[PDB]
RNA sequence: GAUGUCAUACUUAUC
């Protein structure tokens, strides 16, 4: 589940704070 | 129905399996019974959809150790731990130029992620089960 | 079978010296196996190269004063 | 009397030539004369064999003709398959009442268009060398490249679209050129982006 | 140490393919393609024997990133 | 692949 969740979030909203 | 018998560019008929030529009609169907033909028989996308995107204010807390960073996140009342990963600065919305670094994002379900710039080339590693953890009581996640 | 054995030559004991004294049971079959990567890796150890002239060289002697005589 | 390979490998100066029948012969220098000749022609493989040279391509499957572009360009060949599936659904009464009261003009198309064909559209066909043979698996051999090159169906397979703007056009192998250098085995070529120029060199790779 | 290991190919690969592939980065002396004689396949893995031992150090070196038919091939020594 | 019996088919503008 943690796989499947981690290949499905989105890697292109970044935000630097 | 025989997957054997075929017809040549000659007008006459082979047997692919003894691969046997014959003449006329009468001899291709008198060479189904033989000796040789009998022997040659029996030798042969929902996840990522359903995400809620709020993206609430994270809140880290960067400090430089010697041998990690503390991001307070509320509750996801999931079983799901937040990720990390590093990715590239090519990839991004606008394109900005001179983006030659590498940005480590850390991403939950509820919440948006947090992107932390590192301009050194390899000083940790961005590994999830080798040098992360999540207490599920307090709700921080911490990564070294 | 008997005959494809005998009409084809097979069951005919042939010595190899190259590939340490290895045995092949058919001249085809040798000729086939000369021009293959055993008897390139064979050759290789003596420091002969893999060429047309070496083809039908069994003895190391004979392949040694061959690649001299180049 | 009759020497062994070896033998005749270093008394003759073209030893290339030599096989293993031609010590058993009663001249190998004289075979071995001839068969490094200038312009001789070697015998045919099939001199050793048991099958005739002919017994071979049994159950391979061949198409029946290879028609000519001058041929074809006469519509001669569409006629003669009309007339073909034309002849075979008539009967035997249809065939034998043709016979005697025969209908004249079946195809009919031309006088000139042949003479056009045969003399103004005459192709010269694919022809070889003398000393090149014909063998049973000749018709066969087709896969007898060049390094810098890459043909359509290496591209379509690779997925790298041709391309005269080099920063697209090379393999993704061309990295690993430019960190660890030009290839050892080729000083001579050149790819564009790293020893020549990417406008210029639109070829991929150049042999100089 | 001049033959080189070539895996993760597909069976639509033909041996002149391979052989123009491996003409980019260098003159190949050799290429063995093992496929079954009963089927007519191949078993996605081919020998490529170069005329030296550096120059299939640099094939195996220069092609840990080629992908063809979408499958990326993988280069060793052997 | 060879042998010896049988049948089919083909070639030489053969008669």
């Amino acid at each position: 589940k943690e796989r499947v969740a981690y290949a499905q979030i989105d890697w292109h909203d970044f935000v630097v704070v | 129905k025989d997957p054997y018998f075929m017809k040549n560019h000659l007008g006459s008929y082979e047997c692919k399996l003894c691969l046997t030529l014959h003449n006329n009609e009468g001899s291709y169907l008198a060479h189904t019974q033989g000796k040789k033909h009998q022997t040659n028989l029996a030798r042969r996308v929902e996840v990522k959809k359903f995400v809620k995107i709020g993206r609430p204010g994270y809140k880290v807390t960067k400090q430089r150790d010697s041998e990690l960073f503390q991001i307070d996140y509320p509750e996801i009342a999931e079983g799901i731990m937040p990720r990390h990963r590093f990715m590239s600065a090519y990839e991004q919305r606008i394109e900005p130029p001179d983006r030659r670094w590498q940005y480590l994002l850390m991403a939950a379900e509820p919440y948006e992620t947090i992107a932390f710039k590192v301009p050194s080339r390899e000083i940790d590693k961005a590994e999830g089960k080798f040098w992360t953890h999540w207490n599920r009581e307090t709700k921080q996640f911490f990564l070294q | 079978p008997y005959w494809l054995y005998k009409l084809h030559g097979l069951n005919i004991n042939y010595n190899c010296e190259i590939c340490g004294n290895y045995t092949y049971r058919g001249p085809k079959a040798f000729q086939r196996h000369f021009a293959e990567w055993r008897h390139a890796h064979g050759m290789r150890c003596l420091g002969i190269p893999n060429t047309a002239h070496f083809a039908n060289v069994t003895q190391i002697e004979d392949a040694v004063s061959l690649w001299a005589k180049l | 009397n009759r020497f062994t390979v070896a033998e005749l490998k270093q008394l003759v100066a073209r030893p290339d030539v030599v096989e293993m029948h031609d010590v058993t012969a009663q001249d190998p220098k004289l075979l071995v004369h001839l068969k490094a000749t200038r312009n001789s022609v070697p015998v045919p493989r099939h001199w050793c064999f048991k099958r005739k040279y002919l017994q071979g391509k049994r159950g391979i499957e061949k198409p029946p003709f290879e028609l000519p572009d001058f041929i074809k360009r006469t519509g001669i060949q569409e006629m003669r398959e009309a007339l073909q599936e034309k002849e075979e659904q008539k009967t035997m009464k249809s065939k034998m009442r043709e016979k005697v009261r025969p209908k004249m003009g079946k195809i009919d198309i031309d006088y000139q268009k042949l003479h056009d064909a045969f003399f103004k559209w005459q192709t010269k066909p694919k022809l070889t060398i003398h000393g090149d043979l014909y063998y049973e698996g000749k018709e066969f051999e087709t896969r007898l490249k060049k390094p810098g090159d890459l043909s359509d169906e290496l591209r379509i397979s690779l997925g790298m679209p041709v391309g005269p703007n080099a920063h697209k056009v090379p393999p993704p192998w061309l990295i690993a050129m430019q960190r660890y250098g030009p290839p050892p085995s080729y000083p001579n070529l050149k790819i564009p982006g790293l020893n020549s120029p990417i406008p210029e060199s639109c070829s991929f790779g150049y042999h100089a | 140490d001049a033959t080189v290991y070539v895996g993760g190919l597909d069976e639509k690969v033909s041996e002149p393919l391979l052989w123009e592939l491996f003409l980019q980065a260098g003159p190949v002396v050799n290429t063995h393609m093992p496929k079954d004689r009963v089927t007519g396949q191949h078993q996605g893995y081919g020998f490529v024997e170069f005329l030296s031992e550096e120059d299939a150090d640099y094939a195996i070196k220069i092609m840990n990133m080629i992908k063809l038919y979408g499958k990326p091939i993988r280069v060793n020594k052997a």
